[PDB]
């Protein structure tokens, strides 16, 4: 999840 | 509806770094709450639902020197699939929720 981090 | 603060935005995307597809897919996010890569959100600002565009995000508007590669330019191909206003619950949680109702907290 690099675009929308956790 | 245009992408802007407190909109829940659904995007289809392909992410390339140095010409290699790293990740692609579809996701929804709450705009204006630092929930995306900063440079990407800036590129999405004001886009109309249905718009397709490319965005170059320099490492400084993303992962900088650490990366997650160092000093990489992120190459996004983006489709704005859906734009809607957030629910009160999404605004108070500060994130987008799945369409199905399910009251909860964190
Ligand atoms: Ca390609
Ligand atoms: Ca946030
Ligand atoms: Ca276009
Ligand atoms: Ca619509
Ligand atoms: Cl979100
Ligand atoms: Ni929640």
């Amino acid at each position: 999840g690099i675009v929308k981090p956790w | 509806m245009k992408v802007g603060q407190d909109k829940v935005v659904t995007i289809r995307y392909t992410l390339q770094v140095e010409g290699e597809v790293l990740d692609q897919g579809e996701l929804s996010y709450l705009h204006g709450h630092r929930n995306l890569i900063p440079g990407l959100e800036e590129a999405l600002e004001g886009r109309e639902e249905g718009e397709a565009f490319q965005a170059h995000v320099p490492a400084e508007k993303a992962y900088g020197a650490t990366g997650h590669p160092p000093h990489a330019t992120l190459d996004f191909q983006v489709e704005v699939v859906k734009v809607r206003e957030a629910t009160p619950e999404e605004l108070l949680h500060g994130h987008a929720h799945p369409s199905g109702h399910h009251h909860h907290h964190h």
